[PDB]
């Protein structure tokens, strides 16, 4: 006598035990599928990201010159009055 | 694996004014001649189209599947402006019999996914440093 | 063997959800990077936001000094 | 006399003033797609915890026939 | 009765020979300026419109993968719903 | 002796793809001895794969300011477009030599003034025909 | 001998230029069979004043102490004006044959002396006339 914890095997006749065998498959490949696409998803938008940094960072040194040369004009100008008064 | 990975090294000079890369060794690459080994040079590509004084080669080296090229180039552009651009690094097997078998082929810039994407991002964010990885040849 | 009394013995299978463990690691690790660039970018662009103002501040005065020289 | 090459300076000044003010408008419309974006990460790992869990609570099984 | 010229020939002409110079020199510096300022400001305009098209190409790769999140959500359910029996 | 070229650009969600039209050019380049020339206009998309994506206008005879008022179609997802750019050609067809080099435009995010914001009022705005003019160079 | 010229100049700011002005002379040379002479004044700007540089003042008849008392303008900016030289020459009027140099000065950097200091004076002191006694020579 046995006493086990669905539970069926005895005579010959309608399985209704194979699919329970190979749903589970179906469940586990659509998980290990899920886990791969999500990969591949965020992946990508982390790329994305990276070169949207790259032109933040050419925008950031571009206007780094616009604000230097704003600089270096005002100081060409006033070089421009003073030495026109000085010698003049 | 399979058709070998190739060691870049980037860095922009600020002292220089323009990229330097650098060649020094390939690893694994694929033999497309029938003694067994080949006879690998890297061709550097950086430019979109019209280029005028942007195709940089190598030396050719002799009947080797590992070689060692140890070399540097140096590519004149404005202060930081390869964004726009992207190096392409490409791998052949020189025949003097008919043309030049392809080997494997590397591509570094904003069009560049994954390894080769952050290569090219840690370059422009450092500047005056040298970033050095490796890439597997094609895909 | 044979017919003892209480026992058990281990199928025999001398898989493949160790990727599902390493992969949800790898996404909810690249999420949180995709916080990481989103917050960088946004103190980047109110740095250059700030910068713009400081740009249009030395950009009229280049203005009104050229009008007072040009006459 | 010919100081026509003068109305260059007015029309770049006109340029200048103008570009600039375009780089205030890009600056802010590009914040306004980051701050956008920001709080769609915030709800995309709402979407990919809910599947990691959903994952776990099914990959969890010990109804095997040998 | 102070004194004559003495050293004033040569001081003149170099008081109206930088006159005629820094007159000049000063409406050059203005075309400059105006050339510079839009060499700088324009390039910065191209770098703002480069960025705008990465930013708004990741706006549709975040809404792929939103949109990925949920049709991995129906296949999720529709395994648990067929694995009863 | 550059010219212009007035260069019409739509991306038809219907078609799925790009409309670019070629109306005309003003103050083309001479390139035959009689003073005018025989000018078409060639298209060539950027190749990020590899298939054919050439186009080419008709050939006007002598004439310095031609009028083709053509489009041509590129099959070409809006997503994909950001990634790659236009060359706009034009040349003097001569019939025993090979053809001359008149002018050339480059449209694309790697392209710098109107020759960018064409580019980009276009990603921005699907469905609506944007015609501007560019300078021919070499 | 060979005379003195009375010459006044000033750059005006509102009228915008030079004022040249030539008043009198004093014992001139004589270049005439009867003793005196037909004196006219005749300026001219010779650093490349391209169109119109020569201002002439009207003949007087026979005299000894010719009072012109004209004056003349010249627009140019008080900038370009320090690079100029201006040259001051006396004629005798002949009938039926060239006229007889009688004497001559020059104003500017290219002077000295009193001519020099003359030339300084205006440029330095704008909206004033500045007169001086120039000696003419060959
Ligand atoms: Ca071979
Ligand atoms: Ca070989
Ligand atoms: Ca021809
Ligand atoms: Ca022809
Ligand atoms: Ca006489
Ligand atoms: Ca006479």
């Amino acid at each position: 006598x046995x006493x086990x914890x669905m539970g069926r095997g005895s005579e010959f006749m309608r399985n209704e035990l194979e699919e329970m065998q190979r749903r589970a498959d179906q469940l586990a490949d659509e998980s290990l599928e899920s886990t791969r696409r999500m990969l591949q998803l965020v992946e990508e938008s982390k790329d994305a990201g990276i070169r949207t940094l790259v032109m933040l960072d050419e925008q950031g040194e571009q206007l780094d010159r616009v604000e230097e040369g704003m600089n270096h004009i005002n100081q060409d100008m006033k070089e421009a009055e003073k030495n026109l008064k000085d010698l003049g | 694996e399979e058709r070998g990975k190739i060691l870049v090294s980037l860095m922009y000079s600020t002292q220089q004014g323009g990229l330097i890369v650098g060649i020094i060794r390939c690893v694994h690459l694929a033999a497309m001649d029938a003694n067994g080994y080949s006879d690998p040079f890297v061709k550097l590509w950086l430019k979109p189209d019209m280029g005028k004084k942007a195709k940089h080669k190598t030396q050719i080296k002799k009947k080797t599947l590992n070689p060692e090229f140890n070399e540097e180039f140096f590519y004149d552009i404005k202060h930081s402006d390869l964004a726009k651009k992207s190096l392409d690094i490409s791998v052949w097997d020189y025949d003097i019999g008919k043309s030049n078998d392809y080997i494997g082929g590397c591509q570094l810039g904003i069009s560049a996914k994954g390894e080769r994407l952050k290569h090219w991002y840690e370059c422009l964010k450092n500047k005056d440093k040298k970033i050095e990885r490796w890439h597997q040849l094609q895909n | 063997x044979x017919x003892x009394x209480x026992x058990x013995x281990x199928x025999x299978x001398x898989a493949r959800e160790n990727e599902m463990d390493e992969n949800l690691e790898q996404v909810s690790g690249i999420i949180g990077n995709l916080r990481h660039m989103a917050l960088d970018m946004g103190n980047e662009i109110d740095t250059q936001n700030r910068q713009i103002d400081r740009i249009m501040e030395k950009a009229d005065s280049n203005k009104t000094r050229i009008d007072e020289a040009n006459q």
